[PDB]
């Protein structure tokens, strides 16, 4: 064998402790670029000029903040949409003062992250399964293309997309909420519900399995011994399991069909992620959610407030407040 | 005037599944 | 013609109408086809020239 | 498995809708009655579209004392004529 | 017990609902709370 | 019933489709009927468009997509995108609803009366999905067909009437395009433009030359490719790449797709030369950009130094420069400095913003323009109530664009999404193991641990 | 065979839905907690206790409809209909807020009646109760929020109402108040709820596509039946998948389907006890030192200050509308507001 | 920066068509299952 | 507007856009009628 056809075995090679594959070969160096540049920017990166307005913010460990405050703040609203890597800029000064460190991580993350789910599929493929678990992690990363690349450009500016940290994040979703009223918008509500609904099935999938365990152990060893791993039996009795749970609410509310209680696990959180993912994709290009304000409307013509019109009081704070700054205009037109 | 177009057209596509079923179509 | 246009229009709607019901209800019943293939050729060739009527008087009218 | 009769017995029967050609819409008329004749108004203390204000009024009648909130109320009703 | 075809039950009763939802749907733009 | 339940065709009713993957007579029928949909749709929509169509608005206030397409191609506007003939968006609805029946017909013939298989009546009809060869010949016509589309959009640009020209001197206007840019270093250097910000790839051809240019040279691209793909078969090396599968096939049109999708969600929000703001709306950048021109207009009316004033940051509050010195409008609308449209380069210089051509060569048009933009932003509510999410209702309006970004946004998505589905399981399928783990031999017993 | 005995029999009969000892509170609370809502929501007002249309009778959507809270001057009142403040008057009762408190006490016993059945039915199946147990979270964060967090505020008023948008005033009101999203047990909530659907997420597709091939047909389900004793999905390849995508995976299924229990369980009891902290208003609001150099140098800033300032937005611009009962009058040129917007 | 822009240049590069001729060699046949 | 001798099929054209939809629905129906076999 030539050395490429060695190079391309040792590459799709299912006995490396972690699989590299093709997708892992533009997966590990995207990745590593990522993390090594998250990771300094969010101990020692100094202040970012986040709005474009000469009034940096302070997003690292060393200039004064903790984990819950640190972030690496987004490049700069003078860059808009331009490409900003290193070699663009004079110095490395001027690229940090311009939130170069941004620009560089998320876009090494979203190309890692893609070649992640690429990489998925590969493994599947070359384990003999069958090969939809990608499918499920497009939710999530489908999530993170919206904050960091969709909202970026349908606003026009990657400083519009996510902060890289805690607070960075919420002031995100503060902001959000008072230029789109995304509370109020179906998408972001069904995204809601696919999440309390995902950990309420996790919550209940667990707790039906766990309930109709098999005893194999006796009380004063953990019952997790009970299962050997690559044992060929079953460790529950999924038909005690459904005469409890089609007990507990009705025979036909529940599933008997392990194959189809399982899918469901998958669609229901995936599909409402996915319905989150075009609801911030969407308001990138400021289709809203619903405005109800001054709704409701007396006989006279006075305006009857609803909850929907107080929701608009707190977004009116918020929208009067943030980047107080940067506004020159009447109108937050991006 | 539009409640009656949507009606018509509403119960035709049901009428050929109900007409096939009556006459033993190929559904 | 003035009346002679929305009344060969309505003769078109009507006549779609006929079609969209009566087409799919005949190739789905090859029992009595022989009897329905001939509605069919007649239904197509006068449904094409409603059209061209239509077509036609659109130019009398409009 | 329980011994009570099949859903999809029953409602594709004709006695079942024998009976809920009648029950049905005289509920869903009935339920349209309650609004359109107000009594959905008098029952529950909802204001009509002309009685959340006086005519000059712009102010909102809220309930500021607790045991006399029942009496407040009455005399923001008063008010309304 | 098997009289009315459970798919015309299913169709017309998915149509009521269509139709009662249309209802509320046509009702957000007229009358009340329409912002009108 | 042939291959009409999940027994005799393994998949169940809501897989029902995938029953169709080897009878060809009933899989021509449901393409055919599907793009009578798709027809209907085009003709249905326009003439309810058409019947809702104000005249005497503007089209983007009027909630209209398919109006603006025709308007774009030179129908029924005269200058300044003013409607003069609602006639020709009357042909194009009718000619579509009438051309819908025809499609709906022998879809409908093909699905349920005609052959269930191709390949027993019409050897040139017939296919194979595993016949690589007759695969590319059908590729090969379908080409030369997209091909012959192409140039029709470059004969009705040069041969029958033009295009509507937003940059046309004196306003926007119809315009016969004579010299298409043959160019190949302008048409395929669009193609080597980064898509980010001043660049924008594609998406920021700026003139109808450079437009009808690039479809005479894919016109002919895939008039070559179609005879290439009807005269050789598939190469070693690409035989070896691809599944040669039905559900292969499909998956690599999923991806080709998505991938138009999320070009064309790009399109319809930045370039406002194939979508025209006369038709469409401003883009988003465009508004923000014709808001801080109003408000200089007005401050300098008043007296106001707009070159030398300093907002609330110490940057000029109506006028600032670039990252690379060019003078721009300051405020927020920094970020959309790139910005180009016909009522705001009369303003431009060598140096990007003249100060002495703001002083005095404003037009009253640009005025009113910058006014009417800056008050028809695409941002709205669902409900399509205008303006910010802190608005009153009031306003009815969502820009167009905004509905055709999202929506295609939308589709693309899921069309990724179905490339993925599609593509997994076309490889699991044709590997063998998309049923699941065969029992006897499971691979991973037979690998070594890990650890 | 006493009285008890028969009366125990019937409860306990195979039925369509089982009633059992647990359904005699269980049934009615639930029914009318869940017909109060529709009631109040269909014709009900909020206008003598918010100042707010909240019905459907009054133009509401199903996104605005709500049944508000009492009026704060009710205090911690049960609101009885026979109580001191309505007297006996339905019509009174309802414009008090009276149907508030109704929804919320019978929701709450009705909770009750769900946990006691989970219970009663696990025993007379014969399993294990860890339902039950994990049902233990959804009651926590009622009570917290519902019951808890009212009764440590002013009054009633200040829960959330049983509304959509109303909750989503409750959510905003917790930002621009507690700064709730500061909060290390929210943190710790929301790890739990978005953990818990990533776990939902991942086991079901892990299962999905480790299935072994158990019939000949290309729609998979139909290849399970219930009475099989063998595994449908090969945890050894789903293991071996894991362990080289991510580095670690389950090996155990029993304990992988306890951690399935525990994340979201634990998430919403550590929410809970922020809820329950914010009763007594003992927010995480700020960071002491990053406050007293915010306060010294002009020139520090981070998304902490910012969002601090979002904040002092929301409180100025909600709170006269939000709480009439205080008759807030913040004159124009009070509330915080940026240049030019 | 020059150097910078030429050092990343190569090695994007180099990544990417490991990625492409990787995926071109022979990638359907590595299979635990059908190695045609 | 539609030309002016067409304005009496101004309900129609109404209605005529969400046809498509309809035939998603259709197949539903018709899936019943078999009983999703
Ligand atoms: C398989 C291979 C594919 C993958 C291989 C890796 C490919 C890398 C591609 C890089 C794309 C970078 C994203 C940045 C896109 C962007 O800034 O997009 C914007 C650009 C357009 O850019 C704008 O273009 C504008 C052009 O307008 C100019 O020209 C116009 C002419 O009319 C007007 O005059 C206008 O005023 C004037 O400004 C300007 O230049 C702007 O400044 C500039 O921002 O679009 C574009 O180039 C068009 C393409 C955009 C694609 C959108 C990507 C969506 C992907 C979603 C993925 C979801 C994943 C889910 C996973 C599960
Ligand atoms: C468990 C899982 C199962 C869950 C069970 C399901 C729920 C069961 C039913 C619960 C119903 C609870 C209603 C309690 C009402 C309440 O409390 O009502 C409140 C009253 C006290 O009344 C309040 O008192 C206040 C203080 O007033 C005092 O001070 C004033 C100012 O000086 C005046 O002097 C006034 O006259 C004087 O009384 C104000 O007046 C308030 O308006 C008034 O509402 O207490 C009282 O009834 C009783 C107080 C003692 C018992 C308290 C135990 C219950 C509360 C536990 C939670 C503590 C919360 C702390 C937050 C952390
Ligand atoms: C664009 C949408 C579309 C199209 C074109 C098709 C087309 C097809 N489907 Mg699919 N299908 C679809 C969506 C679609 N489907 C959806 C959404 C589902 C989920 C419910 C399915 C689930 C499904 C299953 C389970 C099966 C199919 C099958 C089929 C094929 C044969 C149907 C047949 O003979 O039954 C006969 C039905 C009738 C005779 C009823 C009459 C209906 C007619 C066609 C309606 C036309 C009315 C129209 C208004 C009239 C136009 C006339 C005018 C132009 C002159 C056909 C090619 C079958 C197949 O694959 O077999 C090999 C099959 O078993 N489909
Ligand atoms: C994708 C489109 C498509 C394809 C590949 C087919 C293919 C076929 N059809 Mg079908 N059919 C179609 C659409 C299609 N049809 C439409 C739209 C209708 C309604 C009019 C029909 C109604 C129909 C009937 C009644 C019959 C067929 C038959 C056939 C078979 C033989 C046809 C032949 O040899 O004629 C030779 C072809 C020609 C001499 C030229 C074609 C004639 C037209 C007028 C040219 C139009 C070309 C132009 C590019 C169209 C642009 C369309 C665009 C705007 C969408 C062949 C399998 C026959 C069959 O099933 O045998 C059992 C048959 O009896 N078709
Ligand atoms: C719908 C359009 C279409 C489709 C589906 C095909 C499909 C095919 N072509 Mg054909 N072809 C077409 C149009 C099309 N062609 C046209 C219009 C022409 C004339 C230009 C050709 C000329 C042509 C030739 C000369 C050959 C093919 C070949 C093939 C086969 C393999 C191609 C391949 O490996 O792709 C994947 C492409 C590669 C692996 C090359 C590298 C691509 C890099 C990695 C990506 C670069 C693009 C990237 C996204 C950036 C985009 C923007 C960029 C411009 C800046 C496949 C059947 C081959 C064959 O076997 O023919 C017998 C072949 O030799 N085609
Ligand atoms: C050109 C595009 C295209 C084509 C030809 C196919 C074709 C196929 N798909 Mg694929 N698919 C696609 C795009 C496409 N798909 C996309 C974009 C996705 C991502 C969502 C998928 C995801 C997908 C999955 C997950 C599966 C398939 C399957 C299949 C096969 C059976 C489909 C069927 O019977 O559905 C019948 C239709 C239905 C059951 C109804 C679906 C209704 C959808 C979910 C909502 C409708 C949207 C509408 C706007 C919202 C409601 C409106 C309301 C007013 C009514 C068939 C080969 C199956 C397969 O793999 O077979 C081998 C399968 O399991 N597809
Ligand atoms: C369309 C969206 C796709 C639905 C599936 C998404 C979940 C992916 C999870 C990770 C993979 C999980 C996993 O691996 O799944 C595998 C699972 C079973 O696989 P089988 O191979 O048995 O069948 C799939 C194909 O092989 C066809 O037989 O797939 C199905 O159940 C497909 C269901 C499609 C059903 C038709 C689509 C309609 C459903 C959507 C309706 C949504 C209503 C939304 C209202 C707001
Ligand atoms: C253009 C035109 C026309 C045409 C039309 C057409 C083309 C039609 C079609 C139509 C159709 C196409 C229709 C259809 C319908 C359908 C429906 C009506 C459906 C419904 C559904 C439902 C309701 C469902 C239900 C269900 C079931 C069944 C089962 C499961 C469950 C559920 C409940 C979901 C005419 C002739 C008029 C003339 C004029 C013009
Ligand atoms: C196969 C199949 C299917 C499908 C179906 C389809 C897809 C079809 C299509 C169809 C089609 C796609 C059709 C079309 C039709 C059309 C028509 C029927 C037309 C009409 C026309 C007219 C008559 C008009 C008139 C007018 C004029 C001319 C002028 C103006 C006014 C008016 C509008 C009146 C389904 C899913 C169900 C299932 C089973 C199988
Ligand atoms: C019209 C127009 C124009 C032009 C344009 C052009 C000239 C275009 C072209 C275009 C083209 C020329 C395109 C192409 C595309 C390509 C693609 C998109 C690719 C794909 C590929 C793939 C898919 C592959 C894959 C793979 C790998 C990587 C590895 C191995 C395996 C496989 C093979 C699977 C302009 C702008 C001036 C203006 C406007 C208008
Ligand atoms: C409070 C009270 C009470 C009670 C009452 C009751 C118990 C009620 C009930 C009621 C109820 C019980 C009601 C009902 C209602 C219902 C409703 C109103 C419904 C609606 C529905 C709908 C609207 C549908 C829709 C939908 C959904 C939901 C989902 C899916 C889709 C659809 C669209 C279909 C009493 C006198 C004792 C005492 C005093 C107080
Ligand atoms: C992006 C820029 C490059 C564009 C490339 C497009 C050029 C088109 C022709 C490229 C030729 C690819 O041709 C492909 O080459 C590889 C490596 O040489 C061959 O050789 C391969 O053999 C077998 C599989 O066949 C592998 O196990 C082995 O590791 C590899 O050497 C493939 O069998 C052949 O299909
Ligand atoms: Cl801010
Ligand atoms: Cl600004
Ligand atoms: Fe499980
Ligand atoms: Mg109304």
């Amino acid at each position: 064998a030539n050395l490429w056809e060695r190079f391309c075995n040792w590459v799709t090679s299912t006995d490396n402790r972690l699989y590299v594959g093709w997708f892992g070969v533009i997966m590990i160096p995207t990745l590593l670029a990522a993390t090594i540049c998250f990771v300094i920017a969010f101990i020692a990166a100094p202040p970012v000029d986040i709005d474009g307005i000469r009034e940096p913010v302070s997003g690292s460990l060393l200039y004064g903040n903790n984990i819950i405050t640190g972030a690496v703040v987004p490049s700069s609203n003078a860059i808009g949409l331009h490409f900003y890597p290193i070699w663009e800029a004079a110095s490395l000064d001027e690229w940090l003062y311009n939130g170069g460190p941004y620009q560089l991580i998320i876009f090494h993350f979203l190309l890692g992250a893609s070649c992640y789910m690429g990489r998925q599929w590969e493994l599947s493929y070359r384990l003999g399964m069958r090969p939809w678990i990608c499918v499920a992690y497009s939710a999530p990363l489908a999530s993170a293309f919206a904050v960091f690349l969709i909202y970026p450009i349908g606003q026009g500016s990657f400083s519009d997309g996510m902060p890289l940290g805690i607070s960075g994040t919420f002031n995100f979703m503060i902001v959000f909420q008072a230029e789109h009223n995304i509370l109020m918008h179906p998408f972001h509500q069904l995204g809601v519900a696919g999440v309390f609904g995902g950990a309420l099935f996790c919550a209940m999938h667990g707790s039906l399995v766990t309930s109709s365990l098999i005893r194999e152990t006796t009380e004063t060893e953990s019952a997790n011994y009970g299962y050997k791993f690559g044992q060929e039996e079953e460790t529950y009795n999924i038909v005690a399991a459904h005469g409890y749970f089609g007990r507990l609410i009705f025979q036909y509310a529940s599933f008997n069909n392990s194959r189809s209680l399982h899918f469901f696990l998958a669609a229901w959180p995936v599909v409402g992620v996915w319905f989150a993912a075009l609801g911030i994709s969407t308001m990138a290009f400021n289709l809203n959610g619903f405005n109800f304000n001054h709704s409701v409307i007396d006989a006279k013509g006075n305006v009857i407030n609803t909850w929907a019109d107080i929701i608009n009081r707190a977004n009116l704070g918020m929208e009067v407040m943030h980047e107080r700054n940067a506004h020159n205009f009447p109108l937050d037109l991006a | 005037a539009q409640l009656t177009m949507i009606a018509m057209i509403g119960i035709a596509g049901p009428m050929i599944i109900f007409l096939l079923a009556v006459r033993r179509g190929n559904l | 013609m003035t009346i002679l246009f929305q009344l060969a229009l309505a003769a078109l709607v009507i006549l779609s109408f006929v079609m969209v019901i009566g087409v799919p209800v005949a190739y789905a019943s090859p029992q009595d086809w022989d009897r329905s293939k001939q509605l069919i050729f007649l239904g197509s060739g006068l449904w094409i020239a409603l059209v061209l009527v239509v077509g036609v008087l659109n130019f009398f009218v409009v | 498995t329980t011994g009570e009769r099949p859903f999809s017995d029953i409602i594709t029967s004709v006695r079942y809708w024998v009976i809920h050609s009648i029950t049905i819409p005289a509920l869903f008329i009935a339920g349209w009655l309650f609004v359109s004749t107000g009594l959905a108004y008098d029952v529950f203390g909802t204001p009509r579209p002309d009685s959340y204000y006086a005519q000059e009024q712009r102010s909102i009648p809220l309930v500021t004392d607790r045991f006399e909130a029942k009496q407040q109320v009455e005399t923001f009703l008063e008010q309304l004529k | 017990g098997g009289r009315i075809p459970l798919w015309i039950v299913a169709t017309v009763a998915g149509m009521g609902v269509i139709v009662i939802v249309g209802l509320f749907f046509y009702g957000a733009y007229a009358g009340l709370g329409s912002s009108l | 019933a042939t291959n009409r339940d999940q027994e005799s065709s393994g998949f169940a009713w809501w897989a029902g489709n995938a029953r169709l993957i080897n009878l060809s007579g009933k899989l021509l029928g449901a393409h055919v009927a599907h793009a009578g949909l798709i027809v209907f749709w085009a003709g249905a929509m326009t003439l309810f468009e058409l019947a809702h169509f104000i005249p005497e608005k503007p089209m983007y206030e009027q909630g209209l997509i398919l109006i603006p397409h025709i308007a774009t191609l030179g129908w029924g506007v005269g200058p300044g995108g003013e409607v003069v003939d609602t006639f020709p968006f009357f042909v194009v609805g009718v000619v579509h609803l009438i051309s819908s029946a025809v499609l709906g017909f022998g879809g409908v013939y093909h699905a349920i009366r005609g052959p269930e298989t191709l390949e027993e009546y019409s050897s040139f009809f017939g296919y194979d999905w595993k016949d690589k060869n007759k695969m590319t010949t059908i590729l090969g016509f379908h080409l030369i067909v997209l091909g012959i589309g192409a140039l029709l959009l470059v004969a009705k640009a040069m041969f029958f009437g033009g295009l509507y020209d937003t940059w046309a001197p004196g306003g926007g206007d119809v315009r016969v395009i004579t010299n298409p840019t043959l160019d190949p270093r302008v048409i395929f250097g669009y193609l080597l433009k980064s898509p980010f910000g001043g660049e924008g790839w594609i998406v920021s051809v700026n003139n109808l030359e450079d437009v009808v240019g690039g479809h005479i040279w894919i016109g002919l691209i895939c008039i070559a490719g179609g005879i290439w793909h009807i005269l050789t078969t598939p190469f070693g090396w690409a035989r070896r790449a691809f599944i040669w599968s039905g559900e292969a096939y499909l998956s690599y049109s999923l991806g080709a797709l998505s991938m138009m999708g999320f070009i064309a969600t790009c399109f319809v929000w930045f370039n406002n030369t194939v979508y025209p703001s006369e038709f469409y709306g401003p883009t988003g950048p465009e508004a923000s950009q014709a808001q801080a021109m109003t408000f200089l207009i007005r401050d300098q009316k008043l007296g106001a130094n707009v070159g030398s004033a300093q907002g609330p940051t110490g940057l000029g509050k109506y006028l600032m420069r670039s990252p690379t010195g060019e003078i721009i409008f300051g405020g927020e609308t920094m970020r959309f400095w790139d910005f180009r449209g016909p009522w705001l380069e009369p303003l431009r210089g060598p140096n990007g913003l003249d100060l002495n051509k703001i002083k005095n060569d404003i037009q009253p048009w640009q005025e009113r323009r910058a006014a009417e933009y800056m008050t028809h932003a695409p941002l709205g509510s669902l409900n399509s109530v205008g303006g910010v999410a802190t608005e009153i209702n009031s306003v009815n309006f969502v820009s167009p664009r905004s509905w055709l970004a999202t929506s295609h946004f939308v589709l693309a998505f899921f069309f990724l999404v179905g490339h993925l589905w599609h593509a997994g399981r076309a490889r699991a399928a044709a590997a063998g193991f998309e049923k699941g783990i065969d029992r006897e031999s499971e691979p991973v017993l037979s690998m070594p641990s890990l650890d | 065979r006493g009285w008890f005995d028969i009366l125990d029999d019937w409860l306990k009969r195979d039925r369509f839905v089982f009633v059992g000892w647990s359904g005699i509170l269980l049934f009615p609370c639930a029914y009318l907690a869940l017909g109060g809502w529709l009631t109040g929501t269909t014709f009900v007002t909020s206008w003598y206790t918010h100042g707010l249309a909240s019905s459907y009778l009054e133009g509401c959507n199903f996104l605005t409809v709500a049944v508000s809270t009492p009026a704060n001057s009710m205090g911690h009142s049960l609101l009885l209909l026979w109580g001191p403040e309505a007297q006996g008057d339905f019509t009174r009762w309802c414009q008090l807020g009276g149907l508030w408190t109704f929804i919320a006490l019978h929701g709450a016993f009705g909770l009750i009646g769900f946990m006691l059945r989970q219970f009663e039915i696990a025993r007379l199946v014969g399993v294990r109760p860890y339902n039950a147990i994990a049902f233990s979270a959804p009651i926590a964060v009622f009570v917290s929020v519902f019951l808890i967090y009212p009764l440590g505020q002013s009054s009633w008023f200040f829960a959330p109402s049983f509304g959509v948008a109303a909750i989503f005033r409750f959510l905003l009101f917790f930002q621009g108040f507690h700064n709730w999203t500061l909060n290390p047990f929210h943190m710790m909530g929301v790890a739990g709820v978005l953990g818990g659907a990533l776990l939902c997420a991942i086991h079901g597709a892990t299962v999905e596509n480790t299935l072994f091939q158990d019939g000949e047909g290309a729609s998979t389900f139909r290849a399970f039946n219930p009475t099989q004793a063998e595994e449908t999905y090969s945890m050894v390849t789903a293991n071996r998948f894991w362990s080289q995508i991510f580095g670690i995976a389950f090996s155990n299924k029993r304990w992988l389907h306890f951690f399935m229990l525990f994340v979201p369980v634990t998430g919403l009891w550590m929410s809970a006890i922020g809820v329950v902290g914010l009763a007594l208003n003992l927010r995480s609001y700020d960071f002491i030192s990053q406050e007293i150099r915010a306060a010294e140098d002009p020139e520090f800033e981070t998304f902490y200050t910012k969002n601090l300032l979002l904040n002092e937005g929301i409180r100025a611009w909600m709170a006269p509308q939000d709480q009439p009962h205080e008759n807030f009058v913040f004159p124009e040129e009070v509330l915080p507001r940026g240049n030019a917007l | 920066m020059e150097t910078l822009k030429i050092t990343v240049y190569i090695v994007v590069t180099f990544f990417v068509l490991l990625f492409v001729f990787g995926f071109l060699s022979g990638d359907p046949a590595r299979n635990p299952k059908r190695k045609d | 507007k539609l030309p002016e001798a067409y304005a009496i099929f101004d309900p129609l054209v109404d209605v005529l856009p969400v046809i498509p939809v309809l035939f998603l629905a259709l197949a539903f129906v018709w899936q019943a009628a078999v009983g999703f076999r």
